[PDB]
RNA sequence: GGGGAGGUUUGGCACCUCGAUGUCGGCUCGUCGCAUCCUGGGGCUGAAGAAGGUCCCAAGGGUUGGGCUGUUCGCCCAUUAAAGCGGCACGCGAGCUGGGUUCAGAACGUCGUGAGACAGUUCGGUCUCUAUCCGCCACGGGCGCAGGAGGCUUGAGGGGGGCUCUUCCUAGUACGAGAGGACCGGAAGGGACGCACCUCUGGUUUCCCAGCUGUCCCUCCAGGGGCAUAAGCUGGGUAGCCAUGUGCGGAAGGGAUAACCGCUGAAAGCAUCUAAGCGGGAAGCCCGCCCCAAGAUGAGGCCUCCCACGGCGUCAAGCCGGUAAGGACCCGGGAAGACUACCCGGUGGAUGGGCCGGGGGUGUAAGCGCCGCGAGGCGUUGAGCCGACCGGUCCCAAUCGUCCGAGGUCU
RNA sequence: ACCGGAGCGCUGUCUCGGCGAGGGACCCGGUGAAAUUGAACUGGCCGUGAAGAUGCGGCCUACCCGUGGCAGGACGAAAAGA
RNA sequence: GUGCAAGAGCACUCAGGCGCGCGGGAGAACCCUCGCCAAGGAACUCUGCAAGUUGGCCCCGUAACUUCGGGAGAAGGGGUGC
RNA sequence: CAGUGGAGGCCCGAACCGGUGGGGGAUGCAAACCCCUCGGAUGAGCUGGGGCUAGGAGUGAAAAGCUAACCGAGCCCGGAGA
RNA sequence: GGUGAAAAGAACCCCGGGAGGGGAGUGAAAUAGAGCCUGAAACCGUGGGCUUACAAGCAGUCACGGCCCCGCAAGGGGUUGU
């Protein structure tokens, strides 16, 4: 029921314990509280967090510099963490000692048009024997004159990549609050240089 | 002259729809600095120029 | 929050610099181990070495080392549980930083192709008890 | 990565040199065996003046892969081949004199007589 | 996923070199040169690097400029007027910029390179 | 001995298609049925226990790999929790195969004097690139949303997802002569599958470095040069992309229930799960996790930012030429990408080419000394060259500028 | 270079695929065609009917036009059934 | 012409002679042609189709069978530069 | 036995003549083409030039094949508006 | 196969590289401008009137309604929301 923003840093292997660890590190960044959300006036429960302060002339207009507390804008907008309500402060990492697995929600790298082969993982055919014609084709679809049609959501030759992906449950290896680091078990969607948020997971009760 | 074969005459309307997306688009322009001419944006007009003074050779 | 490298190198607490010099020549002696139901062991793994894949941080090597029946190639990580690991007979003239071709045909032609660098020994003898002069002044 | 149809030798006094591998003995479609793993096997040839005759379908505990298996210690280690030891249907070494190095991964499968005999545990 | 590394393209290794080296050759030959926009950009990169190496006059660097170009004559012109002028103008010595129309007869964006001292 | 169900078998009829409905098997993609192959809940037992037996309930998930045959089927092989059956033009040829099948050749048997022939057989045998409409996977443009513009969003309604095994412990106790060998709960590890990433593992990297022969060329020698693929050959290989690699997901838990088992309780002085009344109880069901998503014309809500005829329409709706917040064009590129869109940077600027440092690769170069007639060796040295990764830099390319834009219905 | 069965070496034939290169495919300028074509304002489901429906009933779904792409169908075109 | 056992073979190239009567960008799937690959080696498949290893020349070295000619390059290894 | 000589519908293999197997091509480069592999390659060989035999007739190391891009009887022409 | 009674078949200028137009001028007519009489049908297109962006259709017919134009009125026409 917790959360904080961040950005993708490394992926390495810290020789913690005596076991190597593929470790995504995430610069969680000092993401300030701002325009809060209640269910009386909005209809849910969330908090707005802007990422990294880099904003002057090129920001312009409203600002929640207005809000009541300012801070201008980050450099790349703010996001809403559901079920969240701090206590009137800015937040970075400290709210998570190690031992606290969390889901990590981030954007995903884009593969443009994906061939059906490298999307839903198909065979394509034989490396000779038959015809070189198909070779890497999605085979056939539905039956003859009945169905009579094709299936809405049939695994097909289309797009794959520029998507939103939430990964689930990873041991928070350690927290560096002296800067802005949050190192957990390696995974995390997207490039080594794109936005990614942290949210507390669901396991026991 | 093979497998795929138009089964019927496409309607003049349909024609004009597939065409409704074409439209010979217009270009854009800007006036030449310290002269009267219309060069495209971020370009060096033949006779005119930038701040440096290159080319200029049209008779 | 730029200089991502710098960050990823700041979390590199592990500062294993207490390891001697090794190159695609040889390495020889010792490594570490686990074994027992609860840690405790130190097995000595020597041999003639092979690959050096470098990242400064992650960077690991692999060693040939041959046994009884046939040999084994062992990939060791340059930065923690390996304890002292410290080599013995260096040698080299690594006429190529890629000792794959020995994995194929190599027996007596192992030695015939793996030369030595007296140079390095001379250096070790220099830094030897010239470090006795640091046991005096500077 | 011993998969069904793979030739490989085995280091024993048992008197069986090279066997093929039938059905990896794990998942109902596992088909992939490494150290500590057990394969069904088909002896293609062996040492005549003795037992374990050529042809015997045998159980086999794998001890050597040519594609190094990972290690939690960061490291990883392989051999120059693919090999096993002939275990019986009670699961136990049908030899008594193993030959050369095998992996301590076997201890994570805990077959100590294979270990106590190994003249190069790694 | 690709062009994650990037590189201006078309043709092939043989013609990649050939076009780079020869457009560079004919470049310094005349000094100020018209061509197509992309070819222009990557070309100017290439010969730019070449000229920074030209900033020195040591045998190694010189022949290495001749690895790319050809005439030791053109390497005298290299290391006698041009390369000694940008003696204190370092990094970036190319003024390639666009042009009106496009090369009519195929419809293609135009550009042009300069000495730039 | 009887009566049905189903429409996959063998078939009866000859209604659609003879101005053509490409008839067998394999491949790839699947899906729907339940009469269930396995998993889950259980009743009956000639069920002690373990295992089994049959019958109820219940599709959510799963339903391996080889030998022999063109084979569907089927026998065997090693496994299995298990290796289900069936439909869908005996699924699928404008997706592949072309092994079977019935073209013209030839043959063996075989019938026939014969030409030829055979619900016999052997060998050989051209399967057509351009998707117009519906459909289906993805990406936009037009208007819309009954003020105008930027950011944040509720989830109407969907889509994915669902699995399973093995030992350890409780405990060699309960059961049982014994052999065997448990339920109840918990601990740990595995296989196949989906998901995202590149640190380690390993493959790729088309010019990043090293080596090598023929050859022709500068320029004689060292030194280099191009052809030898669309890199001439080999030895290597960062980023990026990748499974063999790495980390995760199924869950836990909530609600009514299926078969089945219980409470109270009459109708019917008794009894009864039931008629009103409850409780327990499935991998099923609605969820809770993952994602799309206000074109949910019902067009939502949150937060800020904006000026009131400007000259025509005099009433009642608007028309028009320029503004305000903004937005656009072009540009600079991009872990974004067919295009388009998406994002970020546009001199107030580190977006890109170049330069400098790190990291990485190759692994001591061109030259110079020295010994060797020389091949080369020795030093010069972990040197040279430097593709993408990390940053520092206004050195040079993102100049200048144009255009659009609310002028705030009504009850 | 004819038709079975076997083994040895070798290998992306396979497990089971991953990357790269070029020539297409994609966008821009110039040229620019074919067979087919009753008319088209052409959606699924469940029924129907000369027994296999966009068009008929019944219900549900569907803002107007494309571009890259996929072949279930339009009893797809081609061949007045061999 | 050079080089390779030799060669009208092959690579480069003399003299001579073309750049192929659309080009410019982008750097998606699927296609065409082409290269490389872990551990496994025919498990693929109607079938080792396909591709692969093997390849020149000299030397060493060669079975059943036979019409004595062949089988024979049998098969199995060595060397190759300067 | 040793030399010598140099026999052959002999062997490997260009030119040239073939056309196997896979692949591409399929309104093609093209009414049979191209790409990788292929059999012969002094013979019953390949070919230039001039000549001859033809429609129930030829020619045929033979398939009912070829006789001008469709040959179980050419082609145009007529009977013939069968 | 048709300019025209007649060649009177277009001097001059203008844009324009020419090609072809645009005033002038030729004739009853240039709506006779040179493959030109009379130019119908499909056929492409310039402008105007009506309606079209929550909808499922052999494309029409019945009626209602609105919008646009003649009509003295009362009536007519074209279009299409239901």
């Amino acid at each position: 029921m917790k959360g904080i923003l961040g950005v993708k840093v490394g992926m390495t292997r810290i020789f913690r314990d005596d076991r190597a660890v593929p470790v995504t590190v995430i610069l969680a960044g000092p993401c300030p509280v701002v325009q809060r959300r209640t269910p009386e006036k909005d209809g849910y429960t969330a908090v707005q967090l802007g990422f990294l302060p880099q904003n002057p002339k090129r920001v312009n207009r409203p600002l929640k510099g207005h809000f009541a507390k300012a801070g201008v804008e980050p450099v790349r907008i703010l996001r809403e963490i559901r079920d969240f309500n701090p206590e009137g402060d800015t937040v970075t990492v400290e709210i998570f000692k190690p031992g606290e697995r969390v889901d990590v929600t981030g954007t995903s790298k884009g593969r443009g048009f994906a061939g059906v082969m490298k999307r839903w993982n198909f065979a394509g055919g034989p490396d000779s024997h038959g015809a070189h014609k198909i070779h890497r084709h999605p085979g056939s679809i539905g039956n003859r004159k009945t169905p009579g049609r094709v299936y809405k959501g049939k695994k097909m030759a289309g797009h794959y990549g520029a998507e939103r992906v939430t990964v689930m449950n990873l041991e928070v290896v350690d927290v560096i609050p002296e800067e802005n680091l949050l190192l957990v078990k390696g995974a995390v969607p997207g490039p080594n240089g794109g936005l990614v948020i942290v949210r507390e997971t669901k396991k026991a009760a | 002259a093979k497998h795929p074969v138009p089964k019927k005459k496409t309607s003049k309307a349909r024609r004009d729809a597939r065409r409704s997306h074409h439209a010979l688009t217009p270009p854009t322009l800007v006036p030449c600095p310290e002269c009267k001419a219309m060069k495209p944006p971020h370009t060096v007009c033949p006779e005119c120029g930038y701040y440096a003074g290159r080319k200029v050779l049209e008779v | 929050m730029n200089r991502g490298a710098l960050i990823k190198l700041v979390e590199s607490r592990y500062v294993r610099t207490d390891l001697p010099e090794f190159r695609p020549g040889d390495t020889v002696r010792v490594s570490y181990k686990v074994k027992e139901g609860n840690r405790t062991r130190i097995q000595d793994f020597e041999g003639i070495v092979i690959r050096i894949r470098r990242n400064g941080f992650n960077t690991t090597f692999t060693v040939r080392k041959v046994s009884y029946g046939v040999g084994v190639e062992r990939i060791f990580p340059l930065h923690s549980p390996l304890i002292q690991k410290i080599d013995i007979v260096q040698r080299g003239r690594a006429r190529r930083a890629k000792l794959y071709f020995i994995r194929n045909l190599s027996d007596r032609e192992i030695r015939r192709k793996l030369r030595a660098d007296r140079k390095r020994i001379d250096q070790d003898r220099a830094a030897e008890r010239a470090a006795k002069e640091e046991a005096q002044k500077a | 990565m011993i998969q069904p149809q793979t030739y490989l030798e085995v280091a024993d006094n048992t008197g069986a040199r090279k066997i093929m591998c039938i059905r990896v003995l794990k998942g109902s479609n596992a088909k992939y065996a490494t150290v500590g793993d057990v394969i069904v096997a088909s002896v293609k040839e062996a040492i005549p003046r003795g037992a374990v005759k050529e042809g015997d379908v045998v159980k086999a505990v794998v001890v050597r892969t040519k594609k190094e298996i990972k290690r939690p210690d960061g490291s990883a280690i392989r051999f120059d081949d693919n090999a096993a030891v002939i275990i019986n249907n009670q699961l136990e070494p049908r030899g008594t004199r193993v030959f050369g190095p095998v992996a301590r991964e076997l201890r994570e499968k805990g077959f100590m007589k294979i270990v106590s005999l190994a003249p190069e545990v790694l | 996923r690709h062009l994650k590394s990037g590189r201006k393209l078309n043709r092939h290794s043989s013609h990649r070199l050939a076009l780079y080296r020869n457009q560079a050759k004919s470049l310094l030959t005349h000094g100020r040169i018209t061509t197509t926009v992309p070819k222009a950009k990557e070309l100017r990169g290439f010969v730019d690097h070449l000229i920074h190496l030209a900033k020195r006059g040591d045998l190694h660097a010189r022949r290495l400029v001749l690895r790319d170009l050809q005439d030791v004559k053109l390497v005298r012109k290299l290391f006698d007027e041009i390369a000694p002028r940008y003696r204190d103008r370092q990094g970036g010595y190319t003024r390639v910029l666009k042009l009106a129309e496009r090369r009519r007869g195929d419809g293609a964006p135009l550009a042009l390179v300069e000495l730039v001292e």
